[PDB]
């Protein structure tokens, strides 16, 4: 018993390794189950859940706030520079898996499940940006 | 606890005063150098840089507390003596509204006579902003005899100082074990200073509050004012303006306070009289402060055996995330002279700024509201000293690290982990910066946008009804029906600026219920901005200056030392001290937009004029409902407009705030000397000079050599500083004057 | 090897300190005592010798030099390179620097005038 | 990376090992000073050039000089 | 060579002392004194345009007839470029004034803190970078690292000329155009 | 609308989802905000919005506040309570064992 195992394992058997704020035991968990990273799976599922998570909210922000805001063509004005800047995105993410070529054994994080994952970024952001398009529609 | 002294330890000799440097064997033998002469001034007053025997520390350091104890009485004593020989007090006295402040004369030299403000009551001078005349009227002070003994009796305590600091040092001298009874130092301070002071000064104005409630408030001559002992000798008199002091200490032990009612009441509010608070809220205010005072200055152990002690309550707080928490923190505190100072000047700097808040909300002082040049410059002169004062407290927090820390000795495992995951603390504080910068600051450039772009302004006007008026109203609210509901007890909200359309006005308006809107939000979270940037880089200079990734070896260089030199790429300006020297830059960015916000908003929306035929018409009326949310606002309204109260200033007696602002500006370009240049330049332009000098021998002895690295960026924040506030302060003092 | 134990993160599990060079260190340290790392707050440190990773080449010579200001302890530091290999650079004679030593050499030496002349007549 | 030329100043009072951080000089018998030292470095590869040892370099002009060269992770002192 | 930055910050400090370090030097006092000579020349024409030449020949023997009748006065169609009322034409250029405060302000930040700080700072950027989750996968091509010391001060007196210029390029016309 | 209890392991997920609940709360308060998106939602849902709506600080508005007081109160007046019953916990809790 040398200092009576440690001023009690820092307090209630803290341990957590991979925890601090980062993802709890809980959220490390939770980011397995999370499909950006998800296990068990590759070519275009990695992905696609990405994009039809962002672009299903970039029709948010120019919607209300957006340089165009004040008549009745405003509902697409959130659409229009939301593709836009999607494609833009998407060619900017595609880029990396270009930029990289040191691990052409190492497919899935490097070039191969790299843009087998922004394949499906692409459809997932623009059918997202679709998909909450016509959610708001029924009650205008 | 024990009388240990040490009498007799350095004798009184003016040996020492006969040699330039007698504080340290490095700054005496060897003076041959110009850098010598700056190094002997500059660890001056770094005491933990000469001995290191804590028993000669504390008897360095207690005594420059009684020098400048000694200072500060020196200069207390003369403003008594310059309210009765040259002013205007007992004229302002009896008329108090026409007669403007004043108590400083000019001599008929050079025609600087100029300065001779025509304020009234049969003297000229120059006016005066320091809050003087309300605290003396609050003081019951009316005639002038009464200023000179006053000034007559702080001679005799600024000499006892002065035979005190040099008493028990030259004289006496207590030993080290005196000073680790910092349990009975609270026992002391909290008692003693802080419950005897608040009810020294409670049973002052109990006794002196009527020459100046139920008499000057009525309409009674000076001279017709009775003596403040005729009061006291008869106590019928005090019965008669108060129909509680008949009974004379007799309900006081019956435990029937409310026979007491007279003085001792909690209003609220303010009186609509004077001018400020009510004379009576602020005597039951200090007499429940010192009750207050007297029980928690009993908390440590003395030599009784009873009560706490910081050594025990920091070793019993623990915590899940603090590991061994607060334990060490009293061999933090009792063994560091240092370390009690940036807690010291942290709380009592942000003390500063929080009491200087309270200044305008509620004016204490009778007159005080009105007097908006006094009340203006009050405010930011605490806002600023706590600037400063704070800065320090990241100064000296860096010390700690540097010069009095050890893995060994004293040990928290907070400041452990505070050092332990230290990158996580900035880093948190970074990216808060960023958010708060890229918006607050960000959202300034897009309204900015909008307006020299068009329509987008016009559009902008919904938004501009969010945010403002969305949050903190309801704080208001809630104040407005504080009193009755929430407070039974009180007639009045915490100050007026709370209570919605209730507008108390003597002439001039004294408070208005500031009607929060269109850029508060704004103005709020740039100072938002400017504040987690400034505790970024002083914490970071408290945290980093122990353990740093670049350099391992950081303790051996120092705490004002300039760099490490041009490897890894560049390593300069990494000095924790260099921390607060840009610390002092951002505190000074912080405090400035602070300063500019209360000050130009107070006249926008608040101060102002009433006549019968309307409601309230401010001196500038409402302006920063637009011109506050874009940049060019703040210098097409408000930077603009006020050159003619500065500059149109010759032709009367306000000539001196034009020279001392356009004067300022170049003391402050004089720092973008320092703060831009390199000693190496420099360097070599001396030995061309020396080259004339070696030409015809008048080269000196002290070889001539430029600034150290060091001390040119002090002089250069110096300037920055002094060149960067006289020109707010002579902008303070030049509209408000014009348009008071 | 039994090495001291620190919490607070920060220092393990970079990726860049995975793919670049690491350094280790080792000391006497007869006896327990408690020190503090260059880049971190305070351990305790174990008898024998004590194995640790450091990112950075000042900062395995900072180390080295504090620890010979406390006790008298010989100091052994050893630089390892991207793959696998691992040579000796601290101390490749065995014998302290600033001392002198009987295995002597010259390297990138130029014996000329002060003022300048930078062109080296022999490398080697 | 750094290029290191020592002159022929040199007293050998190791001045250099002593302020040098990560030990870039080296002490070497040499039979023309009166102490006997000079000063060498062989490992100019993970020389970083500080100048610090110009600093502890005792002599008129410095017998120690590095001439600034190129960068590298070995020079630039970064953990990343 | 010509840009370099320091020999040593021993023997007393060797604080910017290369050639380049004068050339960086001299391009403040260039601003400022072309400026003194162009501050001159644009009262030698308003004040006869005007008509009103007894203001010069009287009031600019003090500087603060400089401050009042130039800076303050000739500003004020400059300013009202787009007022909370009606903005005119003079919108555009009431905006780049402000733009440049902020660039030539912005030259402050490189030219008052130098780099060590930087250098600290971007450590925990990059320390933050692979410690968070998901966008622990990014990976960067050159290690980020402050600008040189020599290129510190170029950019900063790129700033702190552009700016300037910027800020002397939007009174010009707006304030000339305003009143004729 | 449910009790939602089922197994001793969905008791972590009760200190979860009111954990969301707490944040959704604030949200629904941020998401409504707007001085004239508030007269397009309230007029469907009372019968007194049919000839005015928005009733300012009268009655609707000031029940979030008259929402909070109560919690306040209950919670200060357990604390105060707890700090009487000196070391035995009086009240009963759904755990130990499983
Ligand atoms: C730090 C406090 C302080 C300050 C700033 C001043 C400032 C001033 N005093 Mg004063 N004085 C003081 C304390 C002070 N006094 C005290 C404690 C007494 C004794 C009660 C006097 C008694 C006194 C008399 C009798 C007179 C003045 C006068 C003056 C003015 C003329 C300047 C001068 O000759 O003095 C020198 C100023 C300095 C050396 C700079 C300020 C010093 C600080 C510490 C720096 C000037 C504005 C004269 C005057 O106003 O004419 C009517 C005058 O006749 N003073
Ligand atoms: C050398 C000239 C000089 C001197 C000696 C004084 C001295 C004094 N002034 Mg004054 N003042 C001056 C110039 C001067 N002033 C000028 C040119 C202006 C602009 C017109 C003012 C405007 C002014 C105002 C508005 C007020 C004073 C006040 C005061 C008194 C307060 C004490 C004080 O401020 O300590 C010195 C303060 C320091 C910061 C100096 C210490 C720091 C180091 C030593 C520098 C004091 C006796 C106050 C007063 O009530 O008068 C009785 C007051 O409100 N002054
Ligand atoms: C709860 C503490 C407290 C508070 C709220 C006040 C509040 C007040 N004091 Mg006071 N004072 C206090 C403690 C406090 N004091 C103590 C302990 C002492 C003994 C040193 C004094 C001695 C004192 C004097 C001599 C005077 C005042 C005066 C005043 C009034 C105006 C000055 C001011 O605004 O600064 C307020 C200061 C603070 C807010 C800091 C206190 C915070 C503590 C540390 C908590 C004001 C309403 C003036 C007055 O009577 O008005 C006519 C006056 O001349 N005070
Ligand atoms: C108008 C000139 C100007 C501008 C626009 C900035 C802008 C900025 N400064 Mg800077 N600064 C300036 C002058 C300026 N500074 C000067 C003159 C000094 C010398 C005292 C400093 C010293 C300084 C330090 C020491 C630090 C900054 C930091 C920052 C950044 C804060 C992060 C943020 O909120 O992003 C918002 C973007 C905009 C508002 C645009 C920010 C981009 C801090 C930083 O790097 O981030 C934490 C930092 O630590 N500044
Ligand atoms: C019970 C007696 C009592 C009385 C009569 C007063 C009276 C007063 N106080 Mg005070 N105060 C008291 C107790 C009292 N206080 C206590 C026990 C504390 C905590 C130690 C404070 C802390 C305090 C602060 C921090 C401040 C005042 C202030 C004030 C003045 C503002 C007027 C006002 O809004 O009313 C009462 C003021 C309140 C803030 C509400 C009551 C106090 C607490 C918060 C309830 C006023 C004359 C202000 C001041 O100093 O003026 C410049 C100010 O900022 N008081
Ligand atoms: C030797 C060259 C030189 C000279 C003579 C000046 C002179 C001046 N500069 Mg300047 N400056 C220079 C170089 C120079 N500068 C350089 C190289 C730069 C960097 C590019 C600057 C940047 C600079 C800035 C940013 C500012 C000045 C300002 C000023 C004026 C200050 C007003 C004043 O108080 O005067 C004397 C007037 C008095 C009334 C004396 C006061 C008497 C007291 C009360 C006693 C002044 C006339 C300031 C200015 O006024 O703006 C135009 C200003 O803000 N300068
Ligand atoms: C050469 C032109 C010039 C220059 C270089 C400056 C420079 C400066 N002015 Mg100034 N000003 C000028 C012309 C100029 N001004 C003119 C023509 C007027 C009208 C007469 C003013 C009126 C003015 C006022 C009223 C104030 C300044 C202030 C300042 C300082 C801002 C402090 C700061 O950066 O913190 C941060 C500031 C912001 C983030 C905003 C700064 C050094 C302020 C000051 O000096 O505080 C001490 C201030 O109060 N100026
Ligand atoms: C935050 C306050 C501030 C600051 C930092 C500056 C800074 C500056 N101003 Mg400016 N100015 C200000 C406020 C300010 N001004 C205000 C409120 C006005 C009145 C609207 C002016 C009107 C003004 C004019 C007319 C001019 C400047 C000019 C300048 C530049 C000249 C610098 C020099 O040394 O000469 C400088 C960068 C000069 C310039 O454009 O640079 C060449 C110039 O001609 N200023
Ligand atoms: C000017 C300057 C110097 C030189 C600074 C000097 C020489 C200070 C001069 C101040 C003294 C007080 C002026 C000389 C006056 C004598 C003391 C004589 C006075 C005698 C009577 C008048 C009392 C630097 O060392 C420097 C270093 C780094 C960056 C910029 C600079 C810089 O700009
Ligand atoms: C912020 C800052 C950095 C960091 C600077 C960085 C990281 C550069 C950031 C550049 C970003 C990517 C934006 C660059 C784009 C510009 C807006 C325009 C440039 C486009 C062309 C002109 C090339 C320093 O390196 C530095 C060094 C010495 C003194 C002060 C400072 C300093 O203040
Ligand atoms: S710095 Fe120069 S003189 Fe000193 S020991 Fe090294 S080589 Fe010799
Ligand atoms: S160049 Fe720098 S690291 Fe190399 S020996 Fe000289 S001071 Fe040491
Ligand atoms: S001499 Fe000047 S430029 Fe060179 S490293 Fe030191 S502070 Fe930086």
């Amino acid at each position: 018993m040398t200092d009576y195992i440690k001023p009690y394992n820092n307090d209630p058997f803290v341990g957590h390794l991979a925890t601090p704020i980062n993802s709890s035991s809980l959220t490390r968990a939770y980011l397995s189950q999370l499909p950006i990273y998800r296990r068990g799976v590759s070519p275009f599922l990695r992905g696609l859940e990405i994009g039809m998570a962002h672009g299903y909210f970039l029709i948010g922000p120019f919607v209300q706030l957006g340089p165009l805001r004040n008549t009745d063509i405003k509902y697409l004005a959130g659409l229009l520079s939301a593709i836009g800047l999607i494609v833009i995105l998407t060619l900017g993410m595609l880029l990396y898996g270009a930029v990289s070529f040191t691990n052409d054994s190492q497919d899935l994080e490097s070039v191969d499940g790299w843009r087998q994952l922004a394949s499906g970024f692409l459809l997932g952001a623009v059918g997202g940006a679709g998909f909450a398009y016509l959610l708001l529609t029924l009650f205008s | 606890v024990k009388v240990v002294v040490d009498r007799d330890v350095v004798p009184t000799s003016f040996e020492k005063w006969a040699k330039p440097g007698h504080f340290s064997r490095s700054l005496a033998k060897g003076p041959k150098t110009t850098t010598w002469i700056w190094n002997l001034h500059a660890d001056a007053h770094d005491f933990d840089s000469h001995t290191s025997s804590l028993e000669e520390v504390s008897r360095k350091i207690f005594s420059a507390h009684f020098g400048q104890l000694a200072i500060i009485f020196i200069w207390l004593s003369g403003m008594y003596f310059h309210g009765a020989r040259f002013s205007n007090y007992v004229a302002w006295l009896s008329n108090p509204t026409g007669i403007k402040p004043s108590a400083q004369v000019v001599w008929p030299i050079v025609g600087q006579q100029i300065l001779n403000a025509d304020v009234g009551g049969g003297m000229q001078g120059i006016q005066i902003t320091s809050g003087l005349f309300q605290l003396w009227r609050a003081s019951g002070i009316v005639n002038e005899l009464q200023l000179y003994v006053t000034a007559l009796g702080g001679l005799g305590m600024a000499g006892l100082m002065i035979f005190a600091g040099w008493f028990h040092y030259h004289k006496a001298a207590p030993k080290l074990e005196w000073f680790q009874n910092v349990e009975s130092m609270l026992n002391h301070h909290l008692a003693g200073l802080l419950g005897l002071g608040s009810l020294s000064w409670a049973g002052h104005q109990i006794h002196v509050s009527l020459p100046i409630n139920k008499l000057l408030d009525a309409g009674v001559a000076p001279s017709s004012i009775p003596l403040p002992h005729e009061f006291i000798l008869n106590r019928n008199l005090m019965a008669e303006l108060y129909p509680s002091f008949q009974q004379g200490l007799v309900p006081f032990f019956t435990l029937n306070w409310k026979q007491y009612s007279d003085i001792l009441t909690f209003k609220g509010g303010l009186s609509p009289v004077t001018g400020g608070l009510w004379l009576t809220d602020v005597a039951h205010h200090h007499l429940a402060i010192a009750v207050l005072f007297l029980v928690a200055g009993h908390m440590y152990r003395t030599n009784w055996g009873i009560g706490h002690s910081i050594k025990q309550i920091l070793e019993a707080h623990k915590g899940p995330l603090t590991g061994e928490g607060h334990k060490g923190l009293y061999e933090i505190l009792t063994t560091s002279w240092h370390a009690n100072l940036a807690i010291n000047l942290a709380m009592l700097g942000s003390l500063s700024i929080i009491v200087a808040h309270h200044m305008y909300a509620m004016p204490p002082y009778p007159y005080l509201a009105t007097d908006y040049p006094t009340q203006l410059s009050l405010f930011t002169h605490h806002m600023w000293i706590g600037g400063f004062c704070i800065v320090g407290a990241g100064a000296h927090a860096a010390i700690y690290m540097v010069r009095d820390y050890s893995p060994t000795v004293n040990f928290n495992n907070v400041l452990d982990r505070m050092i332990r995951h230290r990158d996580a603390i900035i880093s948190h504080l970074n990216w808060v910066c960023i958010f708060l910068g890229m918006h607050s600051f960000g959202l300034y450039i897009h309204n900015d946008t909008m307006r020299a772009l068009g329509r987008a302004q016009d559009m902008f006007s919904d938004t501009a009804i969010q945010l403002q008026p969305v949050f903190a109203q309801w704080i208001q609210q809630i104040h407005t029906l504080a009193p009755g509901n929430t407070a039974v007890n009180a007639l009045a909200t915490a100050s007026y600026a709370f209570g919605a359309d209730t507008v108390t006005v003597g002439s001039k308006i004294a408070m208005m219920p500031i009607k929060l809107g269109t850029a508060d939000f704004m103005v709020h979270h740039i100072h938002a901005f400017t504040i987690h940037v400034t505790t970024l880089i002083l914490l970071k200079g408290v945290l980093y200056a122990r353990n740093s990734r670049l350099i391992p070896d950081k303790a051996n260089l120092g705490f004002r030392f300039p760099c490490d030199g041009p490897g890894r790429g560049g390593t300069c300006q990494v000095s924790a001290w260099d921390h607060v020297f840009l610390g002092l830059f951002w505190m000074y960015n912080a405090l400035s937009i602070v300063i500019f916000h209360f000050s130009w908003k107070m006249q926008s929306d608040v101060w102002g004029t009433v006549t019968s035929n309307g409601a309230i018409s401010h001196i500038t009326g409402g302006n920063f409902a637009q011109s506050a949310i874009t940049i060019n606002g703040w210098l097409r309204d408000f930077l603009w407009a006020q050159a003619s109260q500065v500059i149109q200033s010759y032709g009367s007696s306000l000539s001196a705030y034009g020279l001392m602002f356009l004067g300022a500006h170049f003391v402050w370009a004089f720092s973008l000397m320092f703060l831009f240049s390199g000693r190496g330049y420099w360097q070599e332009l001396i030995e061309s000079i020396v080259w004339a000098h070696n030409k015809l021998k008048v080269a000196p002895a002290i070889a001539p050599r430029a600034l150290s690295i060091t001390q040119g960026r002090a002089v250069g924040v110096a300037h920055y500083l002094l060149g960067g506030i006289a020109t707010t302060w002579a902008f303070f003092l030049a509209r408000i004057i014009a348009v008071g | 090897m039994p090495s001291p134990s620190f919490l607070g993160s920060t220092g393990g599990w970079l990726r860049c300190a995975e793919t670049e060079e690491k350094y280790a260190m080792t000391w006497s340290s007869d006896q327990q005592h408690i020190f503090e790392m260059p880049t971190g707050g305070a351990a305790v440190m174990n008898s024998g010798d004590n194995l640790l990773y450091l990112a950075r080449k000042e900062q395995a010579l900072a180390l080295a030099t504090q620890l010979r200001t406390q006790f008298k302890i010989q100091d052994y530091k050893i630089y390892r390179i991207f793959p696998s290999g691992e040579v000796q650079y601290l101390h490749p004679k065995d014998g302290v620097l600033p001392y002198q030593v009987n295995k002597g050499r010259e390297q990138v030496g130029r014996v000329k005038s002060t003022i300048g002349k930078n062109v080296n007549p022999a490398q080697v | 990376a750094h290029t290191v030329k020592i002159y022929d100043n040199c007293i050998g009072c190791t001045q250099c090992v002593r302020a040098c951080p990560l030990d870039v000089l080296e002490m070497v018998p040499w039979d023309g000073c009166k102490a006997g030292q000079m000063a060498s470095a062989p490992r100019t590869e993970d020389c970083v050039g500080c100048k610090r040892c110009e600093t502890a370099c005792p002599t008129d002009f410095l017998s120690i000089r590095v001439y600034l060269g190129g960068e590298t992770t070995r020079s630039m002192g970064l953990a990343y | 060579g010509y840009s370099f930055p320091c020999d040593g910050p021993g023997r007393g400090g060797t604080c910017d002392i290369s050639a380049w370090d004068a050339f960086y030097l001299a391009m403040f006092w260039m601003l400022n004194t072309i400026g003194w000579v162009t501050f001159y020349w644009h009262w030698k024409h308003l004040s006869l345009w005007q008509g009103n030449v007894a203001q010069f020949n009287e009031s600019s023997t003090y500087l603060m007839g400089w401050l009042r009748d130039y800076l303050w006065l000739n500003s004020s169609p400059l300013i009202n470029g787009y007022n909370p009322y009606g903005m005119n034409s003079l919108a555009v250029w009431s905006w780049m004034f402000l733009f440049a405060h902020l660039v030539w302000a912005t030259g402050f930040m490189f030219l008052i803190s130098w780099r060590g700080y930087w250098q600290e700072l971007i450590e925990t950027l990059a320390w933050a970078h692979e410690r968070t989750p998901l966008a622990n996968l990014i990976r960067w091509k050159d290690k980020p690292v402050a600008l040189s010391i020599v290129q510190a001060r170029l950019v900063g007196l790129v700033h702190f000329t552009v700016g300037y210029i910027l800020t002397y390029a939007a009174f010009v016309i707006a304030s000339t155009a305003g009143k004729f | 609308s449910s009790l939602r209890m089922f197994e001793v392991s969905d008791g972590e997920p009760y200190p979860l989802n009111p954990a969301v609940i707490f944040i959704a709360l604030i949200g629904w308060s941020a998401v409504a905000a707007i001085p004239s998106n508030i007269p397009v939602l309230g007029g469907t849902g009372l019968t007194q919005a049919f000839l005015a709506s928005i009733q300012r600080l009268l009655a609707q508005y000031p029940t979030g506040p008259k929402l909070d007081d109560p919690f306040w109160f209950y919670l200060i007046v357990y604390h105060v309570g707890l700090f009487a019953l000196l070391i035995f916990g009086q009240i009963g809790y759904a755990g130990y064992a499983k």
